């Protein structure tokens, strides 16, 4: 849902943050912000490094910056042009075998710039981007009725401030599934195994549950390594899954600050809902293995109509659905954030082309320029402002 | 053996300018600039041969080397010790020149004859590559440069 009223300065400030401008940077310094990071800068950090198969080579990105706008606002209006500045990044390829470090400045596309008015000029026409209201970070459980089995179904979403989604559900076949980063549904035990759980510990913890026993048996995965590869096959279909890269991908998905952030309030709400770390200061806002396991147990106990639970070392909490019409469960997404998310999608596709080119290119010939295709980044921006 | 301002061929990239020699757990790094694609390449000096990068003395350098070979004590020993160390063909040249001229007259110490014989080894190895010949006619060029 788009906003019905916007605060202008919130939006213009969000854009300055996105492009990491001098005035955003100085304002951060004045507030005494700890480690100020711009929007584009954060995206580049999120994907660095891109490693090949064997962890020999890597490509990293840094220092997003702009040349001057191609043309004045009036001229863009009078000649029907797009008011924009060329975006550049520094890209660095490293061969771990030889210790070669090969770096160059890479053009990433012309980037539409916001005006004094908080507008963009796109092919001559002045336009306003509208912010959006989205669900705030937290863990949300829901109950529905199937059409048509007459069965009562349950599901849960873990929503961060920044990063991939994590969803669990009990379907009409009475199996527990996981959807990682909105991908295809997998038996939930595949995720447990991927995190290092043996069949024995899964049964110790979840053996009370009929649907969990049934899920484990019908789970066609044998061992942690197989589980890791299957998640890789789901997240990166068509690419050669390896152990080490599957570990890194899953680790970075949820459990490290690089690509995932519940933020302090989301971290608080997850603790509260699940009954974890009750008298403790919030330090990190990443997800933990403990969170994942307690979320599954919550969903499963909810399904069997239980009303309380206590995780190992935690405190008792009520087991119930979240009304999820409540305010506080809605959150503002600024224009800078919307553009930031769009860039991220473009880069992720660029990121995939890099991995694919790493499989075939001669390592001794590789530079950032031979690996980097900016078309999906350019296309993502074009789509956004159309 | 890599000097700032020299140009070297970097396979797959082309002509690279030696722009600097850094120190970067801590070893010696070549900073190379390929104008083609404005590419910066940093590579550990010891690894340069593996990657197919060689600094071969160009015509500018051959002149200088021959110019210095023709140009007109614990202190002197340690200076020359230091020149052989630097792997700079111009320094080696100075060592060869000074020791050889002394060997024609007063004669050298056993230690110095060893220093001279080694400096020549280094120098003809470098000359051989520079005149694209192979270690037989290089020394001959050296002697004639020396005799004259």
């Amino acid at each position: 849902r788009g906003s019905h009223m916007m605060l202008l300065d919130v939006q213009t400030d969000s854009f300055e943050w996105l492009i990491g401008s001098p005035r955003w940077r100085e304002s951060a310094a004045e507030r005494g912000d700890v480690n100020p990071v711009g929007g584009l800068e954060e995206v580049l950090y999120e994907l660095s490094p891109i490693e090949d198969f064997s962890g020999s080579m890597s490509l990293s990105f840094s220092d997003p910056r702009f040349d001057d706008v191609k043309a004045p606002v009036d001229e863009c209006k009078d000649k029907d042009m797009t008011y924009a500045a060329p975006l550049f990044v520094t890209a660095e390829f490293i061969n771990n075998n030889t210790g070669e470090i090969k770096s160059q400045t890479v053009f990433m596309g012309d980037f539409p710039m916001m005006t004094e008015k908080g507008t963009f000029i796109i092919n001559g026409t002045e336009r306003v981007v509208v912010s959006q209201l989205v669900r705030s970070p937290g863990v949300y459980f829901d109950e529905t009725i199937d059409k048509s089995t007459d069965k009562t179904l349950h599901s849960v979403k873990v929503i961060p401030s920044r990063g991939a989604w994590l969803e669990f559900d009990v379907d009409k076949r009475d199996t527990v599934g996981v959807r990682i980063d909105r991908k295809r549904r997998q038996p939930v035990t595949v995720l447990l195994k991927a995190l290092g759980w043996t069949s024995e510990q899964i049964v110790e913890r979840f053996g009370f549950s009929e649907i969990m026993r049934s899920t484990l048996e019908k789970d066609n995965t044998v061992g942690t390594d197989e589980a890791l590869l299957d998640i890789y096959r789901k997240l990166r279909p068509g690419e050669p899954p390896t152990k080490e890269s599957a570990q890194t991908l899953l680790e970075n998905l949820f459990f490290k600050e690089k690509r995932y952030d519940l933020a302090r309030v989301g971290r608080y709400k997850v603790n509260k809902k699940l009954g974890l770390h009750v008298g403790e200061p919030i330090t990190s806002s990443t997800l933990t293995e403990e969170d994942v396991v307690a979320t599954i147990e919550y969903l499963v106990r909810l399904h069997e109509g239980q009303t309380t639970m206590t995780v190992p070392g935690g405190v008792e909490v009520p087991v119930e659905t979240d009304d999820i019409d409540h305010f506080g469960n809605r959150r503002l997404r600024t224009v800078g954030e919307l553009i930031q998310n769009q860039i991220r999608v473009g880069m992720s596709r660029m990121e995939r082309v890099v991995r694919e080119r790493m499989t075939t290119q001669d390592v001794e010939a590789i530079t950032p320029q031979t690996l980097i295709n900016i078309r999906p980044v350019v296309a993502a921006i074009k789509e956004f402002f159309g | 053996i890599f000097k700032v301002g020299d140009t070297v061929v970097y396979p797959h990239h082309g002509a690279a300018l030696v722009e600097a020699i850094e120190t970067r757990e801590q070893k010696e790094y070549l900073v190379l600039k390929v104008a083609q694609g404005d590419l910066t390449v940093r590579v550990p000096a010891e690894n340069a041969e593996y990657v197919g990068v060689r600094d071969v003395v160009g015509q500018e350098g051959l002149d200088k080397v021959f110019q210095v070979l023709r140009a007109p004590w614990s202190r002197r020993y340690k200076a020359n010790l230091e020149k052989l160390a630097s792997g700079d063909v111009n320094k080696v040249a100075e060592v060869v020149r000074d020791l050889w001229r002394r060997d024609q007259e007063r004669g050298l110490s056993a230690g110095e004859k060893r220093m001279l014989a080694k400096a020549r080894q280094i120098l003809v190895g470098e000359l051989a590559l520079a005149e694209s010949t192979d270690d037989a006619k290089a020394e001959t060029i050296l002697d004639e440069v020396l005799a004259a």
